RNA sequence: CGGUCCGGCCGGGAACUCAAAGGAGACUGCCAGUGAUAAACUGGAGGAAGGUGGGGAUGACGUCAAGUCAUCAUGGCCCUUACGACCAGGGCUACACACGUGCUACAAUGGCGCAUACAAAGAGAAGCGACCUCGCGAGAGCAAGCGGACCUCAUAAAGUGCGUCGUAGUCCGGAUUGGAGUCUGCAACUCGACUCCAUGAAGUCGGAAUCGCUAGUAAUCGUGGAUCAGAAUGCCACGGUG
């Protein structure tokens, strides 16, 4: 995609790591907890005033390379695109063509 | 023999033809046939007259014809009136619950129009 | 003495014994009456026994694992007809004839891409 | 539905209620929280919802007490 | 004390050299050697469209296999845990040790 | 097809009879491969036939049958427009099939209660020989004799 | 083979299934006949398999200025206080209509209720999550195990047996709408899925026309996966019956 679409996705990456993944962690259980207060929260509306990309359902998955948002494959990390033209070169070890 | 209703069901078995009450399914039916002590396969001929009291008793705890007919139109209502998204597709015949309309709404639109 | 066989047929593998003496038929530790609530598969297992000679003369405990119901059938069939072969072997004549012998090739074709199945292609349009 | 643990409001709405509740009621709030369920304390105000351009004026009554804010903003003209 | 020695790779040939080496190592400086028992080959499947755009149909099913094998061995001596830990393979083989 | 001249695969005889003839029957009754059910049906409207036309469980089957094969049928065919329905004379084996699959269309048809009863009842009526299965053989053997001129 | 809490569970066994490496096997090789003594063909034997045994991968020179500058790359043209860049809300979900591809139906080869059997192939650490406890249910609380032939997802369903419904727009059908919830998520108004109670449309096998299939095929029955916080009637794969 463009140059701009794959800063995003750096800039949403550098946040959930450094808030969510430890001080969300906190709050979205005080949120939950039915055995420990159910009047002083205060969580609630604390987990709004967190900057909203620190969420990581906003992180869409690019392809590592062409940036590309759809055909992702998690296991490589690449578009359907660049897997076949890295599978075919040999750079993808153990992949070959199958069949059954 | 006709039920706190304001009905009449038919000769078939009992848990079946109390859902001929309007507010009355196979759920609510099981549960009534139950508290009043009957066997869900016995008939409506072949039941005595105290056994037939004991149900208009039971039934008259659940909300069920033109109470429930009032209670649905009524609600209905306080969305029309206040002109809340979902009064807005009440009062237009349209699917309520973000349904597709390209397509397909026709039980909600009627058979079609050229 | 045990005489023994494998037999197969599409996912099915039954492993079947062969003992002399008797009318009884033993399989996952139940009655063929039991294990087979079908009438068509209890006169598979039993063919191979007809041709050959048995009303009480061999006995048989039989397992069998995967498939479904005429699939382990089959594999039996094939089971028992591979063990009558160990013990007495100039039945084959009359085995091979009515084709016991001949492991079932028939597994199920794969699904492929582009079709709904196997073969079911889609619904084409002309136009 | 929010499950009955919460139910949900933005800050910068609640502040801004909690004001003109208080101080007393004035020209309308134009908020963009169509998100935020409508509370008790805001009865009587007219809050100016954003429906994608224009912010629409929302007298609340008693009876929208538990509905949306978006509710009452539609989002899509049609004929 | 049992020590076992999961091997696993996706090359078939590269993993039963690495295998027959640790089997030889181990007999020749004094144990009694189990295995080298062939576990079952997770075969993963990938499909993808193979068009830049379009054609649903034009598709392209890879796999990798990964191959695993497991040798116990059951009498350590002192020089037995050291001839394997000092021991290097190819690339392509992950060892696991397990005690 | 053009080329390829082809054998053809040896169903399994019938459990409970040893009737290879009666096993084509619940193969042609049965449907998205429940032979399971096609076989309850059927051993039983045969139960309900034998013992209302005076026994024989395979012979009350096979005089039914016997009533509805045909012997000659149309083969339509294009001389240059008009299209010419030639009577010929048809197989050994296809007989019984057309017949077979005559009694069933007729079966599905009917307004019984079970399909064990609409079988039975177009089986009973087959063998006294009324129903529709033989109005069908009975249509067709007109359109042979009608068209006798053309073979 | 011994012993048993009747469980391969525990001594033990290395036979059998299975696992995945290495080999053998099928070549018109052998027999007869047909044929220009040819190539081959028709039949037979033995064989697990017979005449390319079944399935896939493998797509000649080229054809349509076919498709894609929005994956990527790229010649040229163009914009450069905007056609670039950041944000919140909305939209891509609109609905008089027309078409395509699917799913569910219209029912006794069936529906509902109670018991009961037989798969394969997969996935799993910001993950799969047992047991036990709470809830009508979706789920919740607690918490082993498992980077996994070990643990979890996970009771296959058609099937079978026993009961019941009686040809009725019905105990067929589930659309729609009301009420109350659950979960994921900063957030389910616009616009998520799932649960419970209620409601119970059309539909009684479809005009002209038209599609798929030659065998483990069609038909029908469930199971898993990728994408994915959540969102499969689609897509890719797996076995059952047949």
């Amino acid at each position: 995609a463009k140059q701009s679409m794959k800063a995003r996705e750096v800039k949403r990456v550098a946040l959930a790591d450094k808030y969510f993944a430890k001080r969300a962690e906190l709050k979205a259980i005080i949120s939950d907890v039915n055995a420990s207060d159910e009047d002083r929260w205060n969580a609630v509306l604390k987990l709004q005033t967190l900057p909203r990309d620190s969420s990581p359902s906003r992180q869409r998955n690019r392809c590592r390379q062409t940036g590309r948002p759809h055909g992702f494959l998690r296991k490589f990390g690449l578009s359907r695109i660049k897997v076949r033209e890295a599978a075919m070169r040999g750079e993808i070890p153990g992949l070959k063509k199958a069949s059954w | 023999a006709r039920i706190a209703g304001i009905n009449i069901p038919d000769h078939k078995h009992a848990v079946i033809a109390l859902t001929s009450i309007y507010g009355v399914g196979k759920t609510r039916s099981k549960a009534i046939l139950a508290a009043a002590g009957i066997a869900e396969d016995v008939k409506i001929s072949e039941l005595s007259e105290g056994q037939i009291d004991t149900l208009r008793d039971e039934v008259a705890k659940f909300v069920v014809e033109g109470d429930l007919r009032r209670e649905i139109s009524m609600s209905i209502k306080r969305l029309m009136d206040l002109g809340c998204y979902r009064g807005l597709r009440h009062r237009r015949g349209l699917p309520v619950r973000g349904q597709r309309t390209k397509t397909n709404a026709r039980t909600r639109k009627g058979p079609r129009k050229p | 003495n045990q005489y023994y066989g494998t037999g197969r047929r599409k996912s099915s593998a039954a492993r079947v014994f062969i003992k002399p003496g008797n009318g009884k038929i033993v399989i996952n530790q139940r009655s063929l009456e039991q294990y087979f609530g079908r009438e068509t598969a209890r006169m598979v297992v039993r063919q191979p026994l007809e041709l050959v000679d048995m009303v009480e003369k061999l006995d048989l405990y039989i397992t069998v694992k995967g498939g479904g119901i005429s699939g382990q059938a089959g594999a039996i069939r094939h089971g028992i007809t591979r063990a009558l072969m160990e013990y007495d072997e100039s039945l084959r004549s009359e085995l091979r004839k009515a084709g016991f012998v001949t492991r079932d090739a028939r597994q199920v074709e794969r699904k492929k891409v582009g079709l709904r199945k196997a073969r079911r292609r889609p619904q084409f349009s002309k136009r | 539905r929010s499950l009955k643990k919460g139910p949900f409001i933005d800050l910068h709405l609640l502040k801004k209620v909690e004001k003109a509740v208080e101080s007393g009621d004035k020209k309308p709030l134009r908020t963009w929280s169509r998100r935020s369920t409508i509370f008790p304390n805001m009865i009587g105000l007219t809050i100016a919802v954003h429906n994608g351009r224009q912010h629409v004026p929302v007298f609340v009554t008693d009876e929208m007490v538990g509905h949306k804010l978006g509710e009452f903003a539609p989002t899509r003209t049609y004929r | 004390q049992r020590i076992r020695i999961r091997l696993k790779a996706f090359d078939h040939r590269l993993i039963d050299q690495a295998t027959a080496e640790i089997v030889e190592t181990a007999k020749r400086t004094g144990a009694q050697v189990r295995g080298p028992i062939p576990l079952p080959t997770r075969k993963e499947r990938f499909t993808v469209l193979i068009s830049p755009h379009v054609n649903k149909d034009a598709r392209d099913q890879y796999e990798i296999r990964t191959h695993l094998r497991l040798v116990d061995i059951v009498e350590p001596t002192e020089k037995t845990v050291d001839a394997l830990m000092r021991l290097d393979l190819a690339a392509g083989v992950d060892v696991q040790i397990s005690l | 097809p053009r080329r390829r001249v082809i054998g053809q695969r040896k169903i399994l005889p019938d459990p409970k009879f040893g009737s290879e003839l009666l096993a084509k029957f619940v193969n042609i009754l049965m449907v998205d491969g429940k032979k399971s059910t096609a076989e309850s049906i059927v051993y039983s409207a045969l139960e309900t036939l034998a013992q209302r036309s005076g026994k024989s469980e395979l012979e009350a089957f096979e005089v039914a049958l016997e009533n509805v094969r045909p012997t000659v049928e149309v083969k339509s065919r294009r001389v240059g427009g008009s299209t010419y329905q030639v009577p010929v004379e048809v197989r050994p084996v296809r007989r019984n099939a057309l017949a077979m699959r005559w009694i069933v269309e007729a079966a599905r048809k009917r307004g019984d209660k079970s399909m064990a009863l609409r079988l039975a009842n177009e089986l009973s009526d087959a063998a006294e020989n009324k129903g529709t299965a033989v109005k069908k053989r009975e249509d067709v053997h007109r359109m042979a004799e009608a068209n006798k001129a053309f073979a």
